[PDB]
RNA sequence: AAAAAA
């Protein structure tokens, strides 16, 4: 693998012209590329992959927030604890109307996608995709238990097919899951032992991040309840 | 004008009311209190008597207006955000439906400028609020505040109503009004200069960035 | 100067303490001062049994103003933002009144600002018991021309009208949360009720340029006398306060009515006469 | 199109509000004071003129509720949506059995439906009241007259009426039904005192009922017969899961104390009395509704619209002349003209009959038939606005009032006041010689400059005069940065 | 310191 420092010279010549993305910097005045983080650098498209524990606001990403106050412009929305709010409009739920509000009570679990989100502006986040069937999971979350995990995690969870976590525990129990990209996975069961049992699992997957060690960690969580 | 010319704190200058004679009939002379004077009350002969005091030190100044205004001029505090003037500001929050900033200096009347001081990293500096609809005379409904301002920038802009006692209202529909001062990437890259209305670039970097310029 | 120098130390109405059960009936409707579990009825204040009805409830023997729809209340400004005003009246929580609660002729600090006394009716009640002003009359609006004192607001029951005309030019408006305003009688307070059967000046700050001093000595010795019948805790009507005026007059110097043993004079010589001649 | 049922109503309509509201009331059941008492007038105060009361104020009030409301009985489930067939009376033969039908009941749930763009006072369409077993459509248009046999059941204290918002219902059961409300228990107040996130019918419908809804059919008309299918639908919802709400929600008051306070609430709802735009209170209240409650209800129109305080008189006979016909046609204000089209009469001022009719999207058919007339009132109201069309003159005459001579007397008294004062001064000269602190403290700011041998030299006080005057001269005037771009796309002439 | 009916 190639691994990157923050300060290095970067590899890709000046030459070709490269795309930007998250992870590397363009100088305002040198006008030079340089990375920022360390981890490995991705070039099919130049980024870079780093691990972090919170959130940044960006465009077109799935995320789980908690209302955390009701206005009558918006809504107050919590996407990670200690972080700036965000602001979910009324006319961001499926079926809006102008008299009639939207149905949210401060607490209440919503599966939505940050549409506008700027550095130096107040990140926003709607209830419906734009688009696609305008069902994704989209809406309040009612009942069942959410998790906490690092951001390396939750993308590769939600994107990555290949990766054997809702492969093994489809096989254990039936049930319905949303993934946000702040480090949220909300995940729903029938009895209230299922959502232990995963409980259990994801927070011992993500302090061992091991692909091979899921088969052998689900076995025994699940057999460990009866 | 058989008053004293030099005036300390204190010091007495003109009676209420005065009177004169010429051309056959007499001439009122009405004095009122202003910017360095206090109409005070003072007693003597067992009568009482009022008589306009200065309260700063500087000379006396008689003018008249198309009556006889008696003020006093020192050798800032006077000078204060009212409704028409011209203020320069610097934004210190962008939100969605409005603009928030700090009034730095006020321009004076006939360029020069009255600077306001005050400490920045305590909140002690007048405050000001530029509304979405207050930014250009052009499309009043719809405007992106991120494509004309920025944390930072330097705002021209003339004061509306002043509202409450907290935030100044301001407006920057006019063409000499505009961002005037502002640096590429929120301060980190070079200069900038204004060309087009809605279009600022700089001439060192080749970087462009959308603002809302006033006219050179 | 008085002193008073002590040594050594520092159909029946049924009393209740918080804890104690007032009934095993769960028939009755749950109202003020008890709570309801396991269909029995505790009392959480300490006072009177008030059986009316239906509704079941604990009269407590002290408490705050309670703020009522169609309540004539004297109050004053605490804040003002935004386009509201909140004012005290005594209560729990300050009452609110709006813009559209007040009448504008033909900046909000310009009208009314802190420290203002007014008049108001509640106009109606919030969900915290909170209560919405409005001065929308001829008979209320900002107070002037006279005095402020304060009484219990349990010695001041509720009336058709609580604006009353005194001999001696003055008026006293008796507010239901116990704020009173006494004021030289005007246009207004001679002929109010009177031509029923038959304007920037509103919110000024400056008084009638000409205040008699049989005025400001009849506003005075008004305020003394009230103020006395609520120190022995006498209900204060129209009547109670034109008694007590007549009463105190035996005193030729109004300061005499300061005292605690004159005081109680008044106060006794109302219980004592209206017993008499009641019965 | 649609005909309008006040043509098919047994009695025309009234628009003219010369005299007070008389209630429809013939028979008033269930009433422990006569109706002649209560038929009388009330005497005018400063603010209530000579109108008829609340013919039940006094049953609302007194009366007491049945003692099975105020204890804590386990929910009732719904009958089936899908099951339960909604029960249509068009006919006074079948309004019999359900009046018989609701006596038996316990509490009944009744919400109503209006229509006012084809009225100016509008007209009760649709009765929707359900039971526990069964619901009913009641149609209030044919049958309208004979619904005050109705009031033996809606004034019984012994049946609980479940409404939602009835704030609106009381003043369209007493106008056009003629019906009242006695032992009135609203969901809405109740919610409120809960605490509920929304106080809508919408919400109450989700979270103790979990029956999805929508606002769909509110503003549309209800006057057209017979229903269709998804009118039908939203016509039946509203009173048939109600009253499964209707004791989820009691059992939430009684444990937290808060069922005193919605009944309370309730009442003043029940109580509600309509009387006209003419004969209403001074004094706005909540317990009397009219439909123009401002004495200037042209006022509010011109704020909203920026119109300024000089084409008042203009927007005047717009507004008094546009009620007019709505009275006599028997139309809403907004249907013979619309505010934004009046808008665009005061803001351009058509002088003639073609600029009346042509104006914004599109025109309506009243105004365009009195478009000729409505060319006068504006000629008559620019001939009314030009036939109308302090400083020194208030201070002359206190100038005038104060003595002349006093003026010499004040100026004498201020000489010898001055000669008497300031002019006495004497104390021996001492000098402003330093004691400590005063020879360092005030020190003029001096500058060095260390040379190549690192000796310090003090820079001259005239060295720094020309810097500022180098500086302020070279900053006053900036050169202007020209710079050029290459432009293959333009081409010379 | 928005809210409810139609
Ligand atoms: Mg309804």
């Amino acid at each position: 693998s190639t691994f990157i420092f923050p300060g290095d010279s970067f590899p890709v010549d000046p030459t070709t012209p490269v795309k930007l993305g998250p992870g590397i910097y363009c100088d305002p005045n040198t006008q030079e590329i340089r990375p920022v983080n360390t981890g490995v650098l991705h070039v099919s498209t130049a980024y870079i992959d780093y691990s972090s524990k919170r959130y940044i606001p960006s465009v077109n990403d799935f995320v789980i927030g908690v209302i955390i106050g009701t206005f009558s412009d918006s809504y107050k929305v919590s996407l990670q604890n200690f972080s700036s709010s965000v602001s979910l409009s009324y006319m961001a739920f499926p079926n809006a109307s102008k008299k009639n509000r939207p149905t949210l009570q401060v607490g209440d679990l919503v599966y939505a996608r940050v549409c506008t989100a700027e550095k130096e502006l107040e990140a926003e986040i709607e209830c419906f995709d734009s688009t696609t069937g305008r069902d994704a999971g989209f809406g309040i979350l009612e009942d069942g238990m959410i998790i906490d995990v690092n951001l390396n995690f939750a993308r590769q969870l939600l994107f990555n097919n290949d990766f054997p976590l809702l492969k093994v525990l489809a096989a254990h129990t039936k049930f319905e899951v949303a993934i946000g990209l702040n480090g949220k996975i909300w995940v729903k069961c029938e009895e209230l032992s299922n959502t232990l049992a995963c409980y259990r699992t994801i927070m011992e997957c993500c302090q061992k991040n091991d692909t091979a060690a899921f088969k052998d960690i689900a076995k025994r969580q699940f057999k460990e309840i009866l | 004008f058989q008053f004293p010319e030099i005036a300390y704190p204190g010091k007495l200058i003109c009676p209420q009311y005065g009177t004169e004679n010429k051309d056959g009939e007499d001439i009122i002379f009405n004095y009122v209190p202003g910017p360095g004077t206090k109409l005070i009350q003072y007693e003597h002969n067992g009568r009482t008597l009022e008589a306009i005091t200065a309260t700063l030190v500087g000379t006396v100044r008689c003018e008249e207006e198309k009556n006889i205004l008696v003020s006093v001029l020192p050798g800032f505090a006077n000078n204060l955000p009212k409704e028409g003037d011209i203020v320069l500001t610097r934004v210190t929050r962008l939100s969605l439906q409005r603009a928030n900033v700090e009034i730095l200096a006020v321009e004076d009347k006939p360029a020069t400028f009255s600077v306001s001081q005050a400490s920045s990293d305590l909140g002690e500096t007048f405050r000001g609020i530029i509304r979405s609809q207050d930014v250009r005379s052009t499309d009043r409904d719809r405007v992106k505040v991120i494509e004309c301002f920025k944390p930072g920038d330097i705002v021209r802009a003339q004061v509306l109503s002043l509202g409450d006692g907290t935030n100044y209202y301001l407006t920057t529909a006019r063409n000499d009004l505009g961002v005037v001062f502002a640096r590429a990437a929120n301060g980190a890259g070079g200069l900038m200069y204004a060309t087009d209305w809605q279009m600022m670039t700089s001439p060192v970097t080749g970087a462009t960035e959308k603002r809302k310029c006033a006219k050179p | 100067i008085t002193i008073t120098k002590r040594n050594g130390a520092f159909s029946d109405s049924q009393i209740v303490t918080p804890g104690e059960l007032v009934t095993d009936d769960p028939i009755w409707m749950r109202g003020h001062g008890t709570y309801f579990l396991d269909n029995m009825t505790y009392s959480s204040v300490a006072g009177t049994v008030s059986r009316v009805n239906r509704l079941l409830s604990v009269i407590p023997l002290k408490g705050r103003y309670a703020p009522e729809t169609g309540d004539h209340v004297v109050g004053r400004i605490a804040e003002v933002g935004n386009k509201r005003w909140k004012v005290d009246i005594g209560g729990k929580q300050h009452a609110v009144l709006m813009l559209g609660s007040v009448n504008l002729p033909g900046q909000m600090r310009s009208f009314l600002k802190e420290g203002d006394l007014l008049n108001a009716e509640v106009q109606s009640l919030f969900q915290d018991g909170s209560a919405s002003l409005h001065t929308r009359s001829l008979k209320y609006g900002k107070l002037r021309n006279g005095m402020f004192c304060q009484v219990p607001s349990s010695l001041i029951v509720r009336a058709k009208n609580h604006t009353h005309n005194l001999p001696g030019n003055i008026t006293v408006v008796l507010g239901v949360n116990g704020y009173i305003w006494l004021r030289k009688t005007s246009q207004m307070d001679l002929a109010r009720d009177t031509p029923s059967a038959n304007s920037w000046q509103i919110y000024s700050d400056e008084n009638d340029p000409s205040i008699s001093n049989n005025i400001r000595q009849a506003i005075c010795r008004y305020a003394n006398v009230i103020k006395a019948l609520a120190f022995c805790e006498i209900g204060i009507t129209q009547q109670r306060i034109v008694s007590a005026y007549e009463a105190s007059m035996v005193y030729s110097n109004v300061g005499e009515l300061i005292e605690k043993n004159v005081m109680e004079s008044i106060g006794s010589d109302i219980l004592t006469a209206e017993k008499m001649r009641g019965n | 199109m649609v005909e309008k049922p006040q043509l098919k109503f047994k009695s025309p309509i009234d628009n003219s509000e010369s005299h007070p509201f008389i209630p429809l009331l013939k028979e008033k059941p269930n009433a422990l004071k006569p109706l002649s008492e209560s038929l009388r007038l009330v005497d005018d105060d400063e603010n209530n003129p000579s109108h008829y009361p609340h013919p039940y104020e006094y049953e609302i009030d007194h009366q007491e509720y049945s003692p099975e409301i105020l204890q804590i009985r386990e929910e009732i489930p719904s009958k089936s949506w899908d099951d339960s067939v909604p029960i249509w009376v068009d006919t006074s033969t079948e309004l019999e059995s359900m009046l018989e039908d609701l006596k038996n009941t316990k509490e009944i749930a009744v919400n109503l439906e209006h229509h006012d763009y084809r009225s100016y006072y509008g007209i009760v369409c649709l009765m929707q009241i359900s039971t526990r077993e069964r619901d009913y459509l009641v149609d209030t248009l044919k049958l309208r007259e004979n619904l005050h046999i109705l009031n033996e059941v809606f004034t019984n204290p012994s049946i609980v009426k479940v409404f939602h918002g009835a704030f609106m219902d009381i003043i369209w059961l007493q106008r056009d039904l003629g019906l009242y409300v006695v032992g009135l228990f609203d969901t809405y107040h109740a919610s409120k005192a809960i605490g509920l996130p929304r106080h809508s019918l919408a919400y109450l419908l989700e979270n103790f009922a979990n029956f999805k809804t929508s606002k769909k059919y509110q503003l549309a008309d209800w006057r057209i017969r017979p229903l269709s299918k998804p009118m039908t639908a939203y016509a039946r919802a509203d009173t048939h899961f109600l009253l499964n709400i209707y004791d989820q929600l009691r059992n939430k008051l009684i444990e937290s104390n808060k069922l005193a306070g919605v009944l309370y609430e309730s009442r003043n709802v029940a109580k509600r009395r309509f009387e006209y735009s003419k004969y209403r209170p001074l004094t706005p209240s909540s317990e009397v509704y009219s439909p123009i409650e401002k004495e200037s209800p042209w006022k509010i129109l011109m704020y909203q619209y920026n119109i300024p305080p000089e084409r008042e008189v203009l927007v005047r006979e717009l507004y008094q002349w546009r009620d007019l016909i709505a009275r006599r046609d028997d139309e809403s204000p907004r249907f013979v003209m619309p505010n934004q089209l009046l808008a665009a009469l005061v803001a351009y001022t058509p002088t003639d009959v073609i600029g009346v009719v042509s104006l914004t999207n599109g025109v309506t058919e009243h105004v365009r038939q009195n478009a000729k007339l409505l060319a006068n009132l504006i000629r008559d109201a620019l001939r009314n606005i030009k036939n109308t069309n302090s400083e020194t003159k208030a201070d002359g005459i206190l100038l005038e009032t104060i003595s002349v001579p006093q003026i010499r007397d004040v100026m004498e008294r201020f000489s010898v006041l001055c000669n008497s004062n300031i002019s006495k001064s004497r104390a021996k000269p001492v000098t402003n010689s330093s004691i400590l602190l005063g020879k360092i403290l005030p020190r003029e700011e001096h500058d060095i400059a260390y040379s190549k041998d690192g000796l310090p030299n003090k820079v001259k006080t005239e060295d720094i005069r020309i810097r500022a005057q180098n500086f302020k001269s070279a900053l006053a005037n900036l050169e202007d940065i020209i710079f050029e771009i290459e432009k293959p796309l333009v081409v010379p002439v």
